[PDB]
């Protein structure tokens, strides 16, 4: 605690502490298709399905995780279906994704030329 | 519980020369078997084995308890030096004779003297003058097996194998067929069931299974290596470990040659026949009822853990293979344990990608998932343009500062 | 020099192609010398063809002709020819009206479940041939078996890279494998993507 506090990222490491457990939330997604909640609240250490269910919830908000809460049952079901690549919007970000490479490319030409031309660089 | 489920007699028996004494010596400084077979046991055959001192270890744990070899002690350090003199000897007029062309002869003997006395590899360079004063690769295969014996106790493996390598390759394959239906002689098999060792003790179980399964029933008595009822173990829990079913139906359960091996020990037979026949219920309790009898032998106690985690994982994988969407409760029952922990070690398995499946922990059941190839394609080409753009401003930017000439001068 | 008594146990295992091939010989080098063996070797022939699963009808191919069919046994004749219909039906009546006589054998011991599970295994593949999602116990009812039974030949053939299709327990279903997506168009995309995530680093870390 001297070392972080004294360089001044102390709160910038308390945020590795807790995305520690957004990060194991996260990677519960890709073994389980239906969790209890006091089960989920012993492999991320989390310590109560009260707290678990608002940090899945949290989660859910940020658009991090896909699942839903079930309080019934008092279960998380995850989903792991966000999107399928058929959507006219989608080509919108393929179109997007374009455009900028082909600026890109056009800068690349412009600061090219500008060297193809230079006197200096005809004598070597 | 660590029991003495075995009998010394057999052990014995199968084995001679200083593997057996090792063998004996390594059962005793284990904890099965001690409390009165061990001085029965061991002192019988230090009468004619050196370096005497090897029952003190364990002489006084009798005393807990609660011999008398005292005059032998100094018996034999008195005569053990006698044998020397004469072979010391005997090399001098063997060059006095100036017959090196021919004498093969002199370190015929002159070599198993040595070993005899439990000495290193000082002795070896006789086997050189082999290389030296001979003419035909027969006097060459004859001294392998020799280098091969003696360097068995040496911990040498890679050693071992660069001399298997060398006599198998230096050769046209080994004089070919060998005059037809195999030769007389049955080095074949040595330099199989010694190369495929030498890979086990080094932690490669396929090729040490894929050498161990090719050997030969012929001969077969290998009084001063492995025992015959030991390839089989050997050849077949490193088989159900690393063979897939394919290689486990063509190299093991169809092949003849290792019939015969499986005839003497029933229970290797058995455990390989029920884990073909997708029969894990009895096949993993007969595998645990033989475990600690295993960790009492030597070349094979400390894979027993690995061999055994590696089978079981292999298990799990083709119990879910027909199934897409399995029973977990059906699936605990067969493997004799309980819902709790089976899950997991099938969280273990699919967090690395051997199982493609997910788990319903309500209603217990395991899902088999597909990978959707559009979705993935698409994801994974565009995280690609993403880095690829990221890359490309920093390369500019870099171009930049280089042609600016920037940088911190060390003032 | 008897093989039989002292001998019998080096016999009594049950791998036997050595005398599957030398039946075809032994048909005619014993046939007129070997007559106390004769009544039992015609017998056995038609197991050496039977195995194979070829051969169409040894019941006259051969020389065998004079003997042709004999009163007392004429359903183990028949069953090669059920065996090549692949008629389940035919084989278990057969099995079952002339027990003792056509099982009685010793030798049949050993060959009777072989024989009577590649049957089921070609009806099974040929039933399932018209089907996208198909019942256990549906298959339960041509099969004259249980439906623990029929899920372990089930799972010994999916294994067995035979049936290409995949068992649901919980509803006790059989899901066969029929739709073929673009899988060469993708991996294509994928090798592309891959290849030129590479080629980037490469051109990039040109300029030190």
């Amino acid at each position: 605690s001297e070392t972080f506090t004294r360089d001044n990222n102390m709160g910038l490491v308390k945020q590795c502490l807790s995305s520690l457990y957004k990060k194991n939330i996260q990677r519960l997604t890709k073994t389980f298709l239906t969790l209890s909640l006091q089960d989920m609240a012993s492999r991320v250490q989390l310590s109560g399905p009260q707290e678990a269910e608002k940090y899945v919830l949290h989660m859910i908000e940020d658009g991090e995780i896909f699942a839903s809460i079930n309080q019934k049952d008092g279960m998380v079901s995850f989903h792991d279906n966000p999107e399928k690549y058929n959507n006219p919007a989608m080509l919108h970000n393929i179109d997007q994704e374009m455009l900028k490479c082909i600026e890109l490319d056009e800068r690349l030409k412009a600061m090219d030329q500008e060297i193809t031309v230079n006197p200096q660089f005809v004598q070597k | 519980v660590e029991n003495p489920s075995l009998d010394l007699e057999q052990y014995a028996a199968s084995y001679s020369g200083l593997m057996r004494i090792e063998r004996l010596q390594f059962i005793a400084d284990h904890c099965p078997t001690l409390r009165v077979e061990a001085l029965k046991m061991a002192l019988s055959f230090v009468q004619r084995t050196f370096n005497v001192d090897m029952y003190e270890e364990i002489h006084r744990k009798l005393s807990e308890a609660t011999a008398l070899d005292t005059a032998w002690v100094e018996a034999t350090r008195k005569k053990a030096l006698l044998k020397l003199e004469k072979l010391d000897t005997d090399l001098k007029n063997y060059k006095g004779n100036s017959i090196k062309e021919s004498i093969r002869r002199g370190h015929d003997d002159l070599g198993d003297h040595y070993l005899d006395c439990g000495d290193l590899s000082n002795a070896l360079k006789c086997y050189s003058r082999a290389r030296d004063y001979c003419t035909s690769a027969k006097h060459v295969i004859n001294m392998c097996l020799n280098v091969i014996k003696v360097s068995v106790y040496l911990q040498n493996w890679s050693h071992v194998l660069s001399y298997v390598s060398k006599a198998e390759s230096t050769p046209e394959i080994a004089e070919q067929r060998g005059e037809r239906d195999s030769q007389t002689q049955a080095i074949l098999t040595k330099l199989k069931c010694a190369a495929g060792l030498a890979e086990l003790a080094a932690r490669k179980y396929k090729q040490a299974a894929k050498c161990l399964l090719l050997a030969s029933f012929d001969h077969c008595d290998f009084p001063e290596l492995l025992s015959p009822s030991n390839v089989a173990i050997y050849g077949g829990l490193c088989a159900l470990a690393t063979f897939d079913r394919q290689e486990l139906q063509r190299n093991v359960i169809s092949s003849s040659s290792f019939k015969l091996f499986l005839e003497l020990e029933p229970q290797v037979r058995d455990i390989i026949f029920k884990f073909y026949e997708s029969k894990y219920a009895s096949c993993l309790k007969m595998l645990d009822e033989m475990k600690d009898n295993l960790l009492l032998d030597m070349y094979l106690a400390p894979h027993v853990r690995t061999l055994y985690t590696q089978i079981r994982n292999r298990a799990l994988i083709q119990y879910f293979s027909p199934y897409v969407s399995a029973d977990m409760h059906r699936m605990a029952a067969a493997f004799n344990t309980t819902v709790a922990a089976l899950e997991d070690e099938l969280t273990q398995l699919i967090l690395e990608g051997l199982i493609s499946a997910r788990v319903d922990s309500h209603s217990k059941i395991l899902y088999a998932r597909d990978v959707d190839q559009r979705s993935t394609t698409f994801e994974k080409s565009l995280l690609m343009g993403k880095e690829f753009q990221r890359r490309a401003k920093a390369m500019m930017l870099r171009a930049a500062v280089l042609r600016n000439q920037i940088h911190v001068k060390s003032p | 020099v008897i093989r039989e008594c002292g001998g019998k146990m080096h016999l009594r295992e049950g791998e036997f192609e050595k005398a599957h091939t030398d039946f075809f010989e032994a048909f005619k080098n014993y046939d007129e010398s070997g007559s106390p063996r004769r009544t039992t070797c015609l017998k056995y022939l038609v197991l050496a063809n039977m195995l194979m699963k070829s051969g169409i009808n040894p019941f006259d191919s051969q020389e065998a002709k004079p003997y042709k069919n004999d009163p007392e046994i004429l359903a183990m004749t028949n069953l090669v020819s059920a065996y090549q219909n692949n008629d389940i039906t035919e084989f278990e009546k057969i099995l079952k009206t002339n027990h003792s006589n056509i099982m009685d054998d010793p030798f049949i011991r050993e060959h009777i479940e072989e024989l009577l599970r590649n049957i089921r295994t070609q009806v099974l593949i040929k039933l399932i041939k018209p089907y996208t999602r198909i019942h256990i116990p549906f298959i339960s009812k041509e099969l004259n078996i249980d439906v623990a039974d029929v899920e372990s030949l089930l799972v010994q053939c999916i294994l067995d890279n035979t049936i290409h299709g995949r068992i649901d327990q919980v509803n006790q279903l059989l899901e066969l494998d029929h739709q073929k997506r673009g899988g060469a168009r993708y991996t294509a995309l994928d090798k592309w993507t891959n290849q030129l995530n590479s080629l980037n680093q490469a051109v990039v870390s040109k300029l030190a």
